[PDB]
């Protein structure tokens, strides 16, 4: 349901991102960490103080996952396929917590580009992690 | 939660005709089957493959009885859910990592197993007054989660 | 997504249903405004008493809408284009209320088919009301 | 709501900053450009085709205006959020027919606009002691949805 504006607007706004998208990373993560402590169930493992490095390096790899569905955003299912089998069969993160994260990818990107960030990219952002999150979750059951 | 003198009599009247083991197996079984991600701490159990291996799963059973026996006995102190699994709450969070978005899809699948078990008698308010409850046992268990 | 066996299962719960879709569908509806009454912030035009002729009525629309959703499972879009056109410009229902109502249809199935409802077909018929209410949300934006 | 004495502090703090005028009229703006379906309780406000058109229409600055300002009302009472919010909560039930949803809808867009205008200075803990406000505050309104 993206249409050629959102689109647009994505790749415009990811990227004026660039370099800075693995910090964006780790700050979205923390947010969500601190604002929805229930998502912190699925990293005991991790040491999920202020500045770990750990979860610097999980930040990196979401942001570059995304990186990768702006570069295919007219074929996502087959450019993520890997990684919806593995958050369906391995990790097995319910749904509901891919809502929690984009807005939380929302509210950095909104605090790091004021300019950038109108009410239509916005809303353009909004749609395009709900994309993201679909096909993420298409292969639960 | 606040439920009528009225629904309260309502829902104690029918668990009495519950057989708590053979319920607690069912609603765990299905939980299992219709959201499958919810298998993700049961994997020292055995075969989950099929819905018939998790619905004679031995292992899954256990655990539920384990499971309906704690809101069974929940029942009796309605006027104090979180006071009753203060400790249970905190249990699933610091040790079984349990998202609190489990005890909610449970908590669903419970009540339609009791309107298969139960039918025609498991009216529109019966079922009301049982949605409150599934969702405040829900709330007490996930009230300590930090 | 819906698999071959899914489709299977959903036509053989369905065609148990028959003559009775209308009736069920209205005491669906009876069992949503009870259980979640901020469902009934969409219908203050609606006389909501029990057996009200217009809670009936609804309740048949739903059912044929259903009907003709499995009569065409393999193409789900096209056959409910413009009932999704209808919720997305007029209606526009908030996305989390078709999740109650769908809860709602399950118990209703669930105290009227004790034999058909197998936890194999209670699966199905999840994924499938899953699916209609993703079809009838698809262009909200 | 019960906030810890550092985030009492840090939302007082950055609410005297604020111009609600203008931060609810963002805020009202945003919730019907990013979502269109929370417009259909407003067909006696103009044009809202576009989202220039939205943002620039006055009679959506005027309302978010006395509802952010309603809000503000309620931050200096956070002790019994509901007992402030209750004639409110009642209104939006019977007369306005408003979906409790929205509320929470328009909680996080608020959120994603408070860090537009702050930029560094809307930190992660900041930003959590806020999510607490509008999901105490979205509650609070949905309270009395009989
Ligand atoms: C925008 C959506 C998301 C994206 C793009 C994403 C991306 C990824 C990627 C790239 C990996 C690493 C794959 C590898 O090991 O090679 C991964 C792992 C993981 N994801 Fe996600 N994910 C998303 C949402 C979620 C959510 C919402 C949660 C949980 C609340 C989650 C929990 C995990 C966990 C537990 C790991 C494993 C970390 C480790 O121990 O290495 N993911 N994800
Ligand atoms: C209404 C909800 C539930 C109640 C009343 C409840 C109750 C219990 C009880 C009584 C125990 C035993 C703890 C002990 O021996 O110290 C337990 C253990 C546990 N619970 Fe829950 N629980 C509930 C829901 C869930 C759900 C939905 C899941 C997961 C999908 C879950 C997963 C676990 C696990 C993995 C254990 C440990 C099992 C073992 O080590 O034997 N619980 N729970
Ligand atoms: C299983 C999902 C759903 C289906 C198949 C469905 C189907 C329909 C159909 C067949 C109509 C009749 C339109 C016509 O006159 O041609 C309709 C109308 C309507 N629907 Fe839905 N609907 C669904 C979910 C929802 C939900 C969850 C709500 C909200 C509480 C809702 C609220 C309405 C309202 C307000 C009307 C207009 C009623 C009237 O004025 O007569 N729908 N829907
Ligand atoms: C934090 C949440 C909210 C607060 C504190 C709030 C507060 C208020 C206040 C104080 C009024 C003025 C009553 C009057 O003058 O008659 C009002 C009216 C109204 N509210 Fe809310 N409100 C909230 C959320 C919402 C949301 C999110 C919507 C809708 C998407 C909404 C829709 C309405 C409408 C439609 C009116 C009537 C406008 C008119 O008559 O033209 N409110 N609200």
């Amino acid at each position: 349901v993206l249409s050629p504006a959102d689109k647009t607007n994505v790749k415009a706004a990811w990227g004026k991102v660039g370099a800075h998208a693995g910090e964006y990373g780790a700050e979205a993560l923390e947010r969500m960490f601190l604002s929805f402590p229930t998502t912190k169930t699925y990293f005991p493992h991790f040491d999920l103080s202020h500045g770990s490095a750990q979860v610097k390096g999980h930040g990196k790899k979401v942001a570059d996952a995304l990186t990768n569905a702006v570069a295919h955003v007219d074929d996502m299912p087959n450019a993520l396929s890997a990684l919806s089998d593995l958050h369906a069969h391995k990790l097995r993160v319910d749904p509901v917590n891919f809502k929690l994260l984009s807005h939380c990818l929302l509210v950095t990107l909104a605090a790091h580009l004021p300019a950038e960030f109108t009410p239509a990219v916005h809303a353009s952002l909004d749609k395009f992690l709900a994309s993201v999150s679909t096909v993420l979750t298409s292969k639960y059951r | 939660v606040h439920l009528t003198p009225e629904e309260k009599s309502a829902v104690t009247a029918l668990w009495g005709k519950v057989n708590v083991d053979e319920v607690g197996g069912e609603a765990l079984g299905r939980l299992l089957v219709v959201y499958p991600w919810t298998q993700r701490f049961f994997e020292s159990f055995g075969d989950l493959s099929t819905p018939d291996a998790v619905m004679g799963n031995p292992k899954v059973k256990a655990h539920g009885k384990k499971v309906l026996g704690a809101f069974s006995d929940g029942l009796a102190h309605l006027d104090n859910l979180k006071g009753t699994f203060a400790t249970l709450s905190e249990l699933h969070c610091d040790k079984l990592h349990v998202d609190p978005e489990n005890f909610r899809l449970l908590g669903n699948v419970l009540v339609c197993v009791l309107a298969h078990h139960f039918g025609k008698e498991f009216t529109p308010p019966v079922q009301a007054a049982y949605q409150k409850v599934v969702a405040g046992v829900a709330n007490a268990l996930a009230h300590k989660y930090h």
